[PDB]
RNA sequence: GCGGAUUUAGCUCAGUUGGGAGAGCGCCAGACUGAAGAUCUGGAGGUCCUGUGUUCGAUCCACAGAAUUCGCACCA
RNA sequence: GCGGAUUUAGCUCAGUUGGGAGAGCGCCAGACUGAAGAUCUGGAGGUCCUGUGUUCGAUCCACAGAAUUCGCACCA
RNA sequence: UCAAACCGGGAGAUAGCUGGUUCUCCCCGAAAGCUAUUUAGGUAGCGCCUCGUGAAUCAUCUCCGGGGGUAGAGCACUGUUUCGGCAAGGGGGUCGACUUCCAACCCGAUGCAAACUGCGAAUACCGGAGAUGUUAUCACGGGAGACACACGGCGGGUGUAACGUCCGUCGUGAAGAGGGAAACAACCCAGACCGCAGCUAAGGUCCCAAAGUCAUGGUUAAGUGGGAAACGAUGUGGGAAGGCCCAGACAGCCAGGAUGUUGGCUUAGAAGCAGCCAUCAUUUAAAGAAAGCGUAAUAGCUCACUGGUCGAGUCGGCCUGCGCGGAAGAUGUACGGGGCUAAACCAUGCACCGAAGCUGCGGCAGCGACGUUAUGCGUUGUUGGGUAGGGGAGCGUUCUGUA
RNA sequence: GCCCCGGUAAACGGCGGCCGUAACUAUAACGGUCCUAAGGUAGCGAAAUUCCUUGUCGGGUAAGUUCCGACCUGCACGAAU
RNA sequence: CAGUGUCUGGUGGGUAGUUUGACUGGGGCGGUCUCCUCCUAAAGAGUAACGGAGGAGCACGAAGGUUGGCUAAUCCUGGCAUCAGGAGGUUAGUGCAAUGGCAUAAGCCAGCUUGACUGCGAGCGUGACGGCGCGAGCAGGUGCGAAAGCAGGUCAUAGUGAUCCGGUGGUCUGAAUGGAAGGGCCAUCGUCAACGGAAAAGGUACUCCGGGGAUAACAGGCUGAUACCGCCCAAGAGUUCAUAUCGACGGCGGUGUUUGGCACCUCGAUGUCGGCUCAUCACAUCCUGGGGCUGAAGUAGGUCCCAAGGGUAUGGCUGUUC
RNA sequence: GGCGGCCGUAGCGCGGUGGUCCCACCUGACCCCAUGCCGAACUCAGAAGUGAAACGCCGUAGCGCCGAUGGUAGUGUGGGGUCUCCCCAUGCGAGAGUAGGAACUGCC
């Protein structure tokens, strides 16, 4: 077969699709983070949470640092192991390393994903 | 050096090529087939190919290619006997 | 006999050419022929030069098929050389309702002596058609 | 008809790392000689069989055609 | 495959004193001849197979590799 | 006796070379590929005959789940190739506009292909389930023949060609009766126990000849009854379509068919009528400066057109059925004969003779099933042609046992 | 003994092609140019040894691919092959 | 010197054998016997011929792998080399004879790096059959990447070959022991490219025998391209005038006397050409006779049809047939 | 614009219109970080100016693709005649033609 426009453009994995578990797609904005936990077959979003509902709780600084983007991971999984979800991938279209979504990941495991 | 006299192809032997792995049966995550080499995607039963269709069935086992572009190169989702 | 072409050899050239009359409007008549045929270019030219010789009043005279597959002979023993050009030059294909010349003319027929004189150097039995 | 060889500047011929067209002789001229000769030097002289195809570009590849030559075939 | 010889300036070759690279021919020039020839004189032309090692320094030692040639071996 | 002695001797030399190879009956009944072999008109493991053992459930004639892309078709690689329109380039003539010619591109109509395609079979074919079948399929092992099919017709491919090599379809020689086709390997129909009865098939059914000189309808007339062709034909029959038709036409018969002009040009000459261009005008009911014949050139004779008379079917054209011209040669000529208007032929149909066919009465074999120790009987399904070859029974025979 | 060089062809042999001059035309004759060194002058030569060749001229005959004489570039004739 | 015995190397027609394969439009000459990849093979498969087209017998550490960036031909515009812009699924390129695949790519550029690891199984090649190859696991471990993952060389299908012997890497092995020389299992490399594979060439008219049509040179038969003849259309020549002789181009046929010639008939053989001599059975003819066309005015001729009724009776060179 | 469902008739082109809610452009590069030569890439920051390239809607069906109603040629398959060849029975029907879909649907 041919490589769809989705795959040409390498965003998206099907070897986390042969699994048949969720992904953790990580959405950046230079303004906001986001993060979320969608699963196969369209974009069904379990949970999400965004960097600026993070100050909901108690936050004061910019909203689009490193720090924040490992306050959105801890947020984004807390809601996850709320719902029923143990594991899942890690899905970072396109980025280097050691950037805010490495953060976002490592927040992930904080929790318990 | 370079090719010339314009032309189809240029004659070779006989097609060596089978149909293995009946897929309805017991099968080992093994390639279910043989007419061309190099091709991966499926885990388990995917016999779709354009036309009226194609399929395969029961066999608990992961992974499970196929030969290449030909009998259902498509890469469909699971499948195994009825209840492993 | 698998029809052909070339993409092999050149052989001789276009015994016919002289297309004739005026295409600056296109009409529908014309002279079909009964039966299917292989007719080669020699023939083609002393059909169409005998009423182009003939349609001196005017013209509007014209040919639809053309000689389009070659027919090669061979003269002498044999076992070495498929086959050559020779005087079997290109042939056209006609069939049994084919129209092959057609001249732009209302009820004036003048031609009809001339397609006559034309059906009688073409194998083939040709009626005259006024659609 | 078949196959092989050959088909470069007037003549006789070299030239496959595909990207320089060259040698001997001849012709013209210069030089020299009283001068002519002969050397010697210089120049001119080449659709490098033909067309097409291939390559960035082919005399030097592929295909087709023509000519020459040889062997063979044919010849109440 | 094994062994020997050979591998110096275009060509044919000398050169083991390890410390000069040279000769003949050829090429160009000079002298000469009216001139051309041939002598004769002069000049140019050398990664002296390649690398490495040995020595103060090696074409001329040692080792390794390559070329050429011959004998031999193989050539189901 | 010598391009090499004779005799005997170690030869009943070695051969992938030829020939040879003899009693009866019963059952079944071929093939011409692959790997290797000092092997290729030889075996072994395998495609094919037969027998014993073993295993096990399909297989395929079907259906269902896949793979191929040929024929054909379409329109398609490439290399040719038809016309028109549009845009760009080059050359020539006159104006920087246009006209003409050539090459490349696009579109529509036209279309092209031994090496293609927007589409697209039949069909063969891998894997798994069924009606059918239940023990077939399939797994093992032993003993073989075996890897030199060909020919005719049709369609081919290679082939410049020989009583081919090599594919495809069909058909036969193979393993086929009987039978007609006059005779006949294959065309049509239809398949062999015995004796016998009936009814059908092949074909034939007027006579020899056994069976209706049978039924309905039609054609041909040619005796065609069978070679026959590219080509010609008011021989004849049938059908559709244009125009002219009874307020005297379309065709016959009678008479006109003229004047400038022997139109110009050209031509030895052409004065309607070689050719080259025009083709107007005149008198007027009609008469083309003339459609043909004719002359060396004129002349002459018709037609077109009009009048009278004639008073009726006529004229141009398309298609279909059958026969025909294109056809001269061999000691006596005809369908098997007689001969038949059907005792032909064509389109159908019916009854019979006519096979060892089909059915019925008295006498079989092989295989499988049921019961059985049984391959002995009984019953049941299939019932019975055969070369090469395989298997089995049998009797003639000699001598020596025991009765 | 042989490689080495040389002698020896009464050693096995090799002797193709082209231009010019010159002729009414073709050839022979002479020199060169090239290839492989020479390329053939005594005689005699298509002769039982030349294809092409019933070669060319001619005798002879009504005519003779026969024969004889000459020329002769000598396909694959020529020296005690 | 010798005579001579024995042995080794070289030279050595002076002597003896077709042993040196096949296919093949008889044979010979010319072309082909290993292997890969269209068409032919007629939609699986498999499938031939001196069947039409074209190649492989190697090359390479990189044309290997990964990552980042980038995306091409070709055409147009401004300046064929370059650069900037636009069009552009891609016709580029990707080692190799072709098809198939690919562009935010397996393509290009750059950097980095190097899985061409070891051990052992299951599966694949109708129908059993080895070496070899490939797809796919497991156990232990090398490279790169974050990791999944990717490798068993270069996108896949040609670039290869036994036994014996020799040269190279651990062990085992011969009255009894030491020192040596010798004898195997697995694998790699070296040659056979007339390439499943011999160490190396040739005539044969004195012929014989055992066989076979699975072998030609003739006659017959098929075909008829060639050959002979006719027809259709008809340019043109003919002072003018196609059609009154002649008659091109092209098209359509007949005969089969000619020739080339597809091998079912005969080579277990109908000995060869022509002539000669002798017997038997027929007709596409020159004159004469009767006719058709006429470049037939007349005359004289040209061409064609018919006709055997009669007559075809002779020499020189050559064996020769025309 | 946010937030869902259905979920390849959402391939690919093309038109109108609206929200300063939103969003790319744009703007600015002090710093984290980064380009072999170029903060273009990469990354960060602010928002002057538009909608000229998103998104919300909504209008054409060109072309690709997926379905539906109608039918000649072609073709599957088995008997008939006939010089070749053609015909009949029966299952379909080239390709052309007429139409369907450019989203659909809930909420703030």
């Amino acid at each position: 077969k041919k490589s769809a426009r989705i795959r040409r453009a390498t965003r998206a994995r099907r070897k986390l699709q042969e699994l048949g578990a969720t992904r953790l797609v990580v959405h950046r904005t230079p303004r906001h983070i986001y993060a979320q936990v969608i699963a196969p077959n369209g974009s069904e979003v379990l949970v999400a949470a965004s960097t600026v509902e993070k100050a909901i709780a108690e936050q004061l600084k910019y909203t689009g640092n490193k720090d924040a983007a490992a306050a959105v991971g801890k947020a984004v999984a807390e809601r996850a192991l709320e719902k029923g979800i143990k594991d899942v991938s890690f899905d970072r279209s396109g980025f280097q390393y050691h950037g805010r979504v490495q953060a976002l990941a490592d927040a992930a495991r904080e929790a318990g994903l | 050096a370079h090719k010339k006299a314009g032309g189809s192809t240029r004659n070779g032997r006989d097609s060596e090529a089978k149909r293995l792995g009946v897929k309805r049966f017991g099968g080992e995550s093994v390639l279910a087939g043989s007419i061309i080499v190099r091709q991966r995607g499926t885990k388990f039963h995917a016999g779709a190919n354009v036309g009226c269709g194609r399929d395969h069935t029961l066999f608990a086992k992961a992974d499970g290619k196929v030969k290449f572009e030909v009998k259902g190169p498509k890469n469909r989702k699971f499948i195994s006997i009825e209840a492993e | 006999q698998p029809k052909r072409t070339k993409f092999r050899k050149m052989h001789k050239g276009r015994n016919r050419g002289l297309a004739q009359g005026t295409d600056v409007s296109f009409g529908s008549f014309g002279l079909k022929a009964v039966g299917r045929g292989r007719l080669t270019a020699r023939q083609i030219e002393a059909a169409r030069r005998a009423m182009t010789r003939a349609v001196k009043r005017q013209g509007k005279i014209w040919i639809r098929v053309f000689p389009d597959k070659p027919i090669t002979e061979k003269p002498l023993a044999v076992r070495m050389g498929k086959g050559k050009g020779n005087v079997e030059y290109w042939v056209a294909l006609i069939q049994p309702g084919k129209v092959l010349y057609e001249m732009d003319g209302v009820p004036e027929e003048l031609a009809r002596e001339a397609f006559k004189l034309a059906a009688a150097k073409l194998p083939i039995k040709t009626t005259f058609v006024t659609k």
